[PDB]
Formats: structure tokens, sequence, C-alpha cells
């Protein structure tokens, strides 16, 4: 259960092919259209995790 | 001529405090037990990054020069030591094999056997950086077996192309390689032990487990 | 149980000792 | 007449440095040197080395920061949070809840 | 039914103390310049705008 919870936490930092895993990067660097595509990659990653 | 590097050439990879913990990173680092070149002198290649060290007594070494040419056509990097401190410039000088006596289209400038001094000179392409350490040692010419990490001094926002370096006590040179490492941090934020992941299968096991101790068994 | 203590037994205490973000 | 030019060299004159007063022991939104977040900022004894700017826990999550305007090494607690659950008898018998 | 989360009471920013007068008062308060063709150029760098 420690390995499961720590792996679930570390996967927050994985990029899943998005520009960054720090969500505030996308929200500050990109205009809403392209930001939705990069956030949808992170959602797809974190959700599959 | 050559000498064993033991466990020297570890440096703080990022500006992050960590405590009572094991952390792992992949970057340019000096391999454990590598052959450093022994000296007590010529122009040398930089490769992807330089480790440099000397058995200091009275701050004998006057500085270093780095670049593609080291001989005009571009602002080659110049570094110089005054007392405990450092002078830095980028210069198009074209001196002979006595640049310490030769003493430039410049675009950047800055000013800051009893001992061992150690330095890492690194290009990140996100500009250039320097890491350092100073300690007492036993008066032996060969690098003593022991551990401490090198700490950052400067970022140079200079963009200068580097492929060779030159120097202005015994001394040693080695080269950084893209390698994974494991780093142990004590309570007080300090890197205090390490593993070079590729060194041997036991070292690779330590790095597989994210530990320093391995129990009896079989591990992929 | 030891009544002087979480009123566990002696052997229950060894078991509670050996077994060992937001 | 003052002339303004921009080259590939790193600029040394910026004069921006967005900053505010620093509030301890309350839940607050924050930025330190571009590290953004939100949580309860607190004092700490955590011995950052002079070049260290940020601190992290075992699960890589940030736990401390240097204030760039003082010597303070703060510890960052997350926002206080938790699930809310409603205790109810069956609605057929009473409408009271806790 | 829901998740409680103690909201940010206020917002904070910290960056290094720029707080260094730029050498600009030595030119505006000067009492001697030059001609229009023989103008000078005082290279100003490393300060706070």
């Amino acid at each position: 259960n420690a390995q499961a919870l720590n792996t679930l936490v570390k996967q927050l930092s994985s990029n899943f092919g998005a520009i960054s895993s720090v969500l505030n990067d996308i929200l500050s660097r990109l205009d809403p259209p392209e930001a939705e595509v990069q956030i949808d990659r992170l959602i797809t990653g974190r959700l599959q995790s | 001529a050559y000498t064993n590097s033991f466990t020297r050439g570890v440096y703080y990879p990022d500006k992050v405090f960590r405590s009572s913990v094991l952390h792992s990173t992949q970057d340019l680092f000096l391999p454990f037990f590598s052959n450093v070149t022994w000296f007590h002198n010529p122009v040398l290649p930089f490769n992807d990054g330089v480790y440099f060290a000397s058995t200091e007594k009275s701050n004998i070494i006057r500085g270093w020069i780095f670049g593609t040419t080291l001989d005009s056509k571009t602002q080659s990097l110049l570094i110089v030591n005054n007392a405990t401190n450092v002078v830095i410039k980028v210069c198009e000088f074209q001196f002979c094999n006595d640049p310490f006596l030769g003493v430039n289209n410049c675009t950047f400038e800055y000013v800051s056997f009893k001992n061992l001094r150690e330095f890492v000179f690194k290009n990140i392409d996100g500009y250039f950086k320097i890491y350092s350490k100073h300690t007492p040692i036993n008066l032996v010419r060969g690098l003593p077996q022991g551990f401490s990490a090198l700490e950052p001094l400067v970022d140079l926002p200079i963009g200068i192309n580097i492929t060779r370096f030159q120097t202005l006590a015994a001394y040693y040179v080695g080269y950084l390689q893209p390698r994974t490492f494991l780093l142990k941090y004590n309570e007080n934020g300090t890197i205090t032990d390490a593993v070079d992941c590729a060194l041997d299968p036991l070292s690779e096991t330590k790095c597989t487990l994210k530990t320093f101790t391995v129990e009896k068994g079989i591990y992929q | 149980p030891d009544p002087s203590k979480s009123k566990r037994s002696f052997i229950e205490d060894l078991l509670f000792n050996k077994v060992t973000k937001f | 007449v003052l002339s303004f030019e921009l080259l590939h060299a790193p600029a040394t004159v910026c004069g921006p440095k967005k900053s505010t007063n620093l509030v301890k022991n309350k839940c607050v939104n924050f930025n330190f040197n571009g590290l953004t977040g939100t949580g309860v900022l607190t004092e700490s004894n955590k011995k950052f080395l002079p070049f260290q700017q940020f601190g992290r826990d075992i699960a890589d999550t940030t736990d401390a920061v240097r204030d760039p305007q003082t010597l303070e090494i703060l510890d960052i607690t997350p926002c206080s949070f938790g699930g809310v659950s409603v205790i109810t008898p069956g609605t057929n018998t009473s409408n009271q809840v806790a | 039914t829901s998740n409680f989360r103690v909201q940010p009471t206020e917002s904070i920013v910290r960056f290094p103390n720029i707080t260094n007068l730029c050498p600009f008062g030595e030119v505006f308060n000067a009492t001697r310049f030059a001609s229009v063709y023989a103008w000078n150029r005082k290279r100003i760098s490393n300060c706070v705008a």
C-alpha cells in the first residue's frame, strides 16, 4: 500500500507527452485553445494513472 | 599517466533542499573509479564537461581559459584567481604558450599539498556553470579515498562555444558522462553519500531498489 | 492483557512494535 | 536621449521583481521566484545550504522555501482539506442531519 | 457528498530585493555636457530600472 500510494503520487509529475506536468506552466504560457490540448493530455494521463 | 578517481566529482544537481532521503538523477557526472589523468600541463579537450582538481597549498593556479579557438576570432572565456576570489571575462586574445605573461572585443565581465581543491566546469546549452569544493588532505600526491559534493559558484550567461581548455601541487583532469546516480541527503540538506548506478551489478541493484542496503535474494 | 498500560498483552506489544503526500 | 536595445545576452537591468508583504500561519496563495502554489506558510529550522531555494518531501512534493527578501526558510503546509460526509437517519423517520 | 478545502485568504509574491538606485541622477542633475555632434554615451548597466 505504501508503494501503491507513492507511485500514484509520483505519476502527478509525469508529462504523458504534454509540454509540462506543472499545470500552472500550461495555464500561464499558452492561450486557452492550445492549453486545452495540453491539459487534456495531462487529464488523460492522470486519469489512466 | 593515470590515477583512480575513487568517489570524487559528485555535485549538487539542482538548487533543492532534501533531508534524510535518497534521490536519483541522470546528468553529466564523473564515473566512480574512473582513470583521471595525472599531472604536476598542456591544452586539453573539454568533451561534454570537465572535472579539474589540485593538491593546493597557497592558491598557486592563476586561472583557466576555455573556447573553440582560445586564439581570437571569438570571445574565449577567461577565468583568473585573486587571493580567495575570482575575476571572469570573455576575450578575443591570441597569446602564445605564455598567456600568464601576455595578460579583446569583450561581451561579458564579472568579479567575485595541505589542501585539495576540486572544480567542475559545465556547459548546459541553457548557458554555462561552475561547481567547486575545498578541503584539507593528507600530503599524498594521489587523490585520497573520501566523499563530499561540489557546490555551485556561478552561472555565466555568455553563450560561448567551448571544445578545449587551458590552465594559467599535483593536479588531475577527468570528464563528465551522461549517467544515472543515487544521492543520499542527511538531516541538514547535505549530499553525504552516493552510488554510480552503472558501476557494477550490486551498485545497479542499489539503484533498482532506491536503497543503499540490499537484503539476501535475487533481484531483476 | 497488562492492565497497567492501550491494554494489550506482552506478545501483542511485540507484534505492534515489529510491524513498521496530501 | 536614452536608447533601449535587446540582444541575445542576458539582461542585467530589469527593475520588475513583483513582490508583496509575506503572511505566516494562514492559508494563502503564493509565489517564490516563480514557484507558484497555495497553502499555509510557516516558520522552519530546515537548514537550506546557501544556494538552495526550495525544499521537497519523500514523495517529491514541496515542503519548504527560501524567502528571497530575507534569510527565512519557510515550511509550506498544504491547505487544510477533507471529505465532507452527512450522517442521516432515514428520511421516512426524520429530516435531521449531522 | 463534497470536499471541504480552506480557501486562500490572500495572495503573496516574493522575488529578490531589486532596491538599488540606478546611476541616473548624475546625468539629469549635471551642470556640463557637450555639443550636439560631439555627444557622449555613458554605458549604464547592472542596476535596477
